[PDB]
C-alpha cells in the first residue's frame, strides 16, 4: 500500500519481507519488481557461501569446462 | 574516488521559483533544459553503476571461519567488527570518521555504506581462505600459509622461504597493518584525493546557489520583486534578462558536471581494475599494485572510494 | 571432449544472442544518445526565443531591415547558443567513445594476438583465448576461457619429512586421499608418486611447522 524509504516514499508497491536481485533500483538499497502486483525489497547481494577452511584442507578440481563469453565495446 | 554525490537540479523552480509567467516566458527558449536535467539524471545513474562496477564483482557472500587461526597472520583490522553496530572493519571505521532549498535535491545512492560493507567483506573473506580461486570460478580452500608460499612461488622464490620463516613475515605482516592505521589516525591529509571530489562538488553548488543573487542588469534579482512592482508589458524586460543569466549559470553548472562526472567515471574504471587484478588475483605488472613485488591486495571501503592495501 | 566443450559454448552463445534482445544494448544507447541529440538540435529551430516568429522568411518578408534585425539577432543567439550546446556535449560523448576504442583496442591487442594473465580483463576464469566478430560501430569479443570444475577435499601438508629432510613439491602439491600421499599439479587432479625428480629438498623437518612423515621414492634404487 503505502511504504516509506530512505529516497521518499513509494505508494503502489507492497512491501515485502523477502529479498531478490535488484530489477528496478529505488534506492538506499530498496528496490521494485512486478510478480500479480508490484513488490518493494532490500536488494540481497548473492546467495550465502561460506567455504570450509582448517589449516590442512585444501579442494583440487578433477574436472573442467570450457567457457565462451561475449563483451561488446 | 569511485562515485560522487547525485545531485539533481530542476529548471522550473531554480530559473523561475514558483512564478507562472515566468515558466512562460521560459516556453519560448524550447526545450534547453530538459537537456539539462537529463544530463544531470544521467550522471546520476553512471554514478551507481561505477560503484556497481567497482564492488559488486563477487556472486556470493564468502564468510570467514568463526575460529580465526591462519597460522600467524591475522587479519583484524581488516575483517568487520561485530562490537560495532556497523560491521564495519576498524580501518574502515578510521576512514569513515576522517572525511568530513532552490530546486537542488539529492538522490541517496543505490547501495548504502552498509551494502558496500557487506561486498568488501565477502570479497576479503574469499581472498584470505580461497586464495584467488573463488575469482576465476568455484572457491576453492587453501590454507593461508600454502596460499602465500604459492604468491612467494609467483614472485620468483622459492617456496621454502616461506615455510622457513612462516612466523617472521607473519610478524613483519601484522606489523605493516598496524603502522596503516597509525598513519591514517595521525595524518589528516591522507584523504585529500576523496575531499578533493566532495569539495569540488559543493563548491560548485554553492557557487550555482549564489549565483540567484545576481541582478544580471535587472532591476532586482527578486522575482517576486519586479512581478510585485511592474506590469507584464515592462516586467518581462526584466524578467527577460533575468532567465538568460539564470539559463546561462546552470548550463555552466551542467557542463562543469558532466567534465568532473567523466573524470569520476575514469578513476572508477582504474579501481574496477585494480580489484579485478590485484585483489582477486596477482599482478605481475611493475608499480600497479604498489611498490615492489605484488603479493596481494586488500579492499576497503570509503566514503565515495576504495582503499587498497598493498602487500608487497 | 574439450573440442565437443568448445563448440557447444560456441553454439549456446549464438543462440543467447539470437534470443535476447538486449544482448546489444551499449551500441544502441549510443546510436539512441546521438540519433535524440541530433533530434533535439532539429527541434530548436522550431522556439521564438522572444521573437515575433520562429520562421526567418516570415520576418524578411513582413518586416524592414532596420526593425526586422533585432528579431534576426535574437533568433541568431538563440540557435548560435543551442549549436554550441549541441557540440560540447557531441565532444564529451567523442572523448568518451574514444577511451572505449582505446579499452577496446587494447583488448584486441592483449586478448586475440595474445594470451593474457591479467584476471578478469579477457573475460571471466583462465584466459585461453578470444575471437573477434565486427558489430555495427562496435566490436564484439568472444572469450574462450577454462573454468575448473568438480572439486573434491583433500589433506595437505606444506612439506614432507624424509631421512631427516624436508622435501618441498616442485611444480605441485602434497595431497593425502586418506591413508597414501601424492604430489598434484594445482588446477587438476592428476596425483602421482611422491619421488626424487618432482620434489627438492631444503633443511630439516624441525623449521617447517605441520611438516608430515612420509616415504619418498628413489628412482635409482631399484637399479
Ligand atoms: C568432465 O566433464 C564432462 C562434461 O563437462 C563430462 O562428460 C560427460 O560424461 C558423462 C559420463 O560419460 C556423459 O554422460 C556426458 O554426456 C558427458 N558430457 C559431455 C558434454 O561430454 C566428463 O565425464 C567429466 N569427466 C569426469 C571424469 O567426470
Ligand atoms: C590480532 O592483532 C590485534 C591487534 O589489534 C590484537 O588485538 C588486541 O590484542 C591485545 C592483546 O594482545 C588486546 O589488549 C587488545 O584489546 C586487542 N585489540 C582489539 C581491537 O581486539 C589481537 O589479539 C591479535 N590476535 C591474535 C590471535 O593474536
Ligand atoms: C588412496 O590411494 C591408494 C593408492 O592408489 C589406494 O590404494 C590402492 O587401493 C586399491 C583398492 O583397494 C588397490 O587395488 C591398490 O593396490 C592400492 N594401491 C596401493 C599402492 O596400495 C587407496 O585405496 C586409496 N585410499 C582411498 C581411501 O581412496
Ligand atoms: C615422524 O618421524 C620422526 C622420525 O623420523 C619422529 O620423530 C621421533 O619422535 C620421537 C618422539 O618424540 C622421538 O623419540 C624420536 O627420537 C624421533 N626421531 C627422530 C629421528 O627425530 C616423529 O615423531 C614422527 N612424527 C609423527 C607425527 O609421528
Ligand atoms: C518483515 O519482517 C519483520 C521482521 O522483523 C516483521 O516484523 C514485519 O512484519 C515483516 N513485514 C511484513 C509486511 O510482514
Ligand atoms: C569438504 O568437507 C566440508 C566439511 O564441512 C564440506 O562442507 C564440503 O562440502 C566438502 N567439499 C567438497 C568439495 O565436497
Ligand atoms: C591445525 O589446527 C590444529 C588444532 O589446533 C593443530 O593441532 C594442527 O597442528 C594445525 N595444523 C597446522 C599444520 O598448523
Amino acid at each position: 500500500n503505502v511504504f516509506q524509504t530512505r529516497a521518499g516514499c513509494l505508494i503502489g508497491a507492497e512491501h515485502v519481507n523477502n529479498s531478490y536481485e535488484c530489477d528496478i533500483p529505488i534506492g538506499a538499497g530498496i528496490c521494485a519488481s512486478y510478480q500479480q502486483s508490484i513488490i518493494a525489497y532490500t536488494m540481497s547481494l548473492g546467495a550465502e557461501n561460506s567455504v570450509a577452511y582448517s589449516n590442512n584442507s585444501i579442494a583440487i578440481p578433477t574436472n573442467f569446462t570450457i567457457s565462451v563469453t561475449t563483451e561488446i565495446l | 574516488p569511485v562515485s560522487m554525490t547525485k545531485t539533481s537540479v530542476d529548471c522550473t523552480m531554480y530559473i523561475c521559483g514558483d512564478s507562472t509567467e515566468c515558466s512562460n516566458l521560459l516556453l519560448q527558449y524550447g526545450s534547453f533544459c530538459t537537456q539539462l536535467n537529463r544530463a544531470l539524471t544521467g550522471i546520476a545513474v553512471e554514478q551507481d553503476k561505477n560503484t556497481q562496477e567497482v564492488f559488486a564483482q563477487v556472486k556470493q557472500i564468502y564468510k570467514t571461519p568463526p575460529i580465526k587461526d591462519f597460522g600467524g597472520f591475522n587479519f583484524s583490522q581488516i575483517l568487520p567488527d561485530p562490537s560495532k553496530p556497523s560491521k564495519r572493519s576498524p580501518i574502515e571505521d578510521l576512514l569513515f570518521n576522517k572525511v568530513t532549498f532552490n530546486g537542488l535535491t539529492v538522490l541517496p545512492p543505490l547501495l548504502t555504506d552498509e551494502m558496500i560493507a557487506q561486498y568488501t567483506s565477502a570479497l576479503l573473506a574469499g581472498t584470505i581462505t580461497s586464495g584467488w580461486t573463488f575469482g576465476a570460478g568455484p572457491a576453492l580452500q587453501i590454507p593461508f600459509p600454502m596460499q602465500m608460499a604459492y604468491r612467494f612461488n609467483g614472485i620468483g622464490v622459492t617456496q621454502n622461504v616461506l615455510y622457513e620463516n612462516q612466523k617472521l613475515i607473519a610478524n613483519q605482516f601484522n606489523s605493516a597493518i598496524g603502522k596503516i592505521q597509525d598513519s591514517l589516525s595521525s595524518t589528516p591529509s591522507a584523504l585529500g584525493k576523496l575531499q578533493d571530489v566532495v569539495n569540488q562538488n559543493a563548491q560548485a553548488l554553492n557557487t550555482l546557489v549564489k549565483q540567484l543573487s545576481s541582478n544580471f542588469g535587472a532591476i532586482s534579482s527578486v522575482l517576486n520583486d519586479i512581478l510585485s512592482r511592474l506590469d507584464p508589458p515592462e516586467a518581462e524586460v526584466q524578467i527577460d534578462r533575468l532567465i538568460t543569466g539564470r539559463l546561462q549559470s546552470l548550463q555552466t553548472y551542467v557542463t562543469q558536471q558532466l567534465i568532473r562526472a567523466a573524470e569520476i567515471r575514469a578513476s572508477a574504471n582504474l579501481a574496477a581494475t585494480k580489484m579485478s587484478e590485484c585483489v582477486l588475483g596477482q599482478s605481475k605488472r611493475v608499480d600497479f599494485c604498489g611498490k615492489g613485488y605484488h603479493l596481494m591486495s586488500f579492499p576497503q571501503s570509503a566514503p565515495h572510494g576504495v582503499v587498497f592495501l598493498h602487500v608487497t | 571432449l574439450i573440442a565437443n566443450q568448445f563448440n557447444s559454448a560456441i553454439g549456446k552463445i549464438q543462440d543467447s544472442l539470437s534470443s535476447t534482445p538486449s544482448a546489444l544494448g551499449k551500441l544502441q544507447d549510443v546510436v539512441n544518445q546521438n540519433a535524440q541529440a541530433l533530434n533535439t538540435l532539429v527541434k530548436q529551430l522550431s522556439s521564438n526565443f522572444g521573437a515575433i516568429s520562429s520562421v526567418l522568411n516570415d520576418i524578411l518578408s513582413r518586416l524592414d531591415p532596420p526593425e526586422a534585425e533585432v528579431q534576426i539577432d535574437r533568433l541568431i543567439t538563440g540557435r548560435l547558443q543551442s549549436l554550441q550546446t549541441y557540440v560540447t556535449q557531441q565532444l564529451i560523448r567523442a572523448a568518451e567513445i574514444r577511451a572505449s576504442a582505446n579499452l577496446a583496442a587494447t583488448k584486441m591487442s592483449e586478448c586475440v594476438l595474445g594470451q593474457s594473465k591479467r584476471v578478469d580483463f579477457c573475460g571471466k576464469g583462465y584466459h585461453l583465448m578470444s575471437f573477434p566478430q565486427s558489430a555495427p560501430h562496435g566490436v564484439v569479443f568472444l572469450h574462450v576461457t577454462y573454468v575448473p570444475a568438480q572439486e573434491k577435499n583433500f589433506t595437505t601438508a606444506p612439506a614432507i619429512c624424509h631421512d631427516g629432510k624436508a622435501h618441498f613439491p616442485r611444480e605441485g602439491v602434497f595431497v593425502s586421499n586418506g591413508t597414501h600421499w601424492f604430489v598434484t599439479q594445482r588446477n587438476f587432479y592428476e596425483p602421482q608418486i611422491i619421488t626424487t625428480d618432482n620434489t627438492f629438498v631444503s633443511g630439516n623437518c624441525d623449521v617447517v611447522i605441520g611438516i608430515v612423515n612420509n616415504t619418498v621414492y628413489d628412482p635409482l634404487q631399484p637399479e
